[PDB]
């Protein structure tokens, strides 16, 4: 077995220079983001295109809530920022749609927003793209945004069920074998193709899971350099940060960034 | 396609 402590020592020894990180809703929660299960026929219709076309207001209700500059990153986001600032982050894969990774200062070239973003939008009819700012007043005002070209509904570039994952997602193909550490925060990775992505790291590479529970591919197909640190995600991260000797660095980073937010 | 799931 490796312990958390062992992983921590690899990182401080800057021996892990190519950390691939996978994240999900377990890191949104601490920023206040409501869980997406809580009028719709069943909650998943919120990300279903046929239903959206029939009635887009529910979705746009949620877009209003999550639109940029409402929510702020939490200290788990900032830990990932710190990894990046140290030159240790190969890529960060997010299933979340709150865009808090980019607000935390991680550059877009280091990020894969696997479920899309509110940063931009697309006309559902003529496919004209829009910067997200261009539909913000409508969204903020509870009016369904319409295309100036064709009058079609303008949809934020959130990936809906059945729609292709973004282009950038295919960086996984080589990011995962290229990693010298896999970090999994706040997600199980039970859903394909994320599940299969955990298997794509090389045999010798540690996989460190920080999450409420042990779930998905790390439980079904365990490896001997897996480490699972189970509990509140934030507190698991606070523990790794201490084992790294980065506690004061984290404080100072968060203060500097909070000063800016 | 993004996979149908619950939530
Ligand atoms: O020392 C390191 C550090 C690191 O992050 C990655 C690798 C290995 C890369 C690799 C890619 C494809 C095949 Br096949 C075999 C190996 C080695
Ligand atoms: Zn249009």
């Amino acid at each position: 077995k490796l312990s958390l402590q062992d992983v921590a020592e690899l990182i401080r020894a800057r021996a892990c220079q190519r950390v691939v990180v996978m994240v999900g809703a377990g890191i949104s929660t601490p920023s206040g983001i409501p869980d997406f299960r809580s009028d719709l026929p069943y909650p998943e219709a919120i990300f279903e295109l046929p239903f959206f076309f029939h009635n887009p207001k529910p979705f746009f209700t949620l877009a209003k809530e999550l639109y940029p500059g409402n929510y702020k990153p939490n200290v788990t986001h900032y830990f990932l920022r710190l990894l990046h600032d140290k030159g240790l982050l190969l890529r960060l894969y997010t299933q979340n749609i709150d865009g808090l990774e980019r607000v935390s200062g991680i550059p877009a070239s280091k990020l894969v927003e696997a479920h899309g973003t509110f940063a931009s939008a697309t006309c559902t009819v003529c496919q004209r793209p829009f910067p997200g700012e261009d539909i913000r007043a409508d969204v903020m005002a509870d009016r369904v945004p319409r295309c100036p070209v064709c009058t079609g509904v303008v949809k934020p570039d959130i990936v809906f069920f059945g729609e292709p994952l973004p282009q950038r997602f295919l960086l996984h193909v080589v990011d995962f074998p290229m990693a010298d550490l896999l970090l999994i925060l706040g997600t199980s990775l039970e859903v394909e193709p994320f599940a299969s992505l955990t298997e794509a790291v090389r045999s010798s590479v540690p996989r460190l899971l920080i999450n409420r529970d042990l779930v998905g591919p790390l439980a079904w197909h365990p490896r001997s350099r897996d480490v699972a640190q189970l509990g509140d995600v934030v507190h698991g991260v606070e523990s790794l940060v201490e084992l790294l000797g980065w506690t004061e660095e984290m404080r100072d980073l968060v203060q500097r960034e909070t000063g800016k937010l | 396609g993004k996979v149908m799931r619950r939530l």
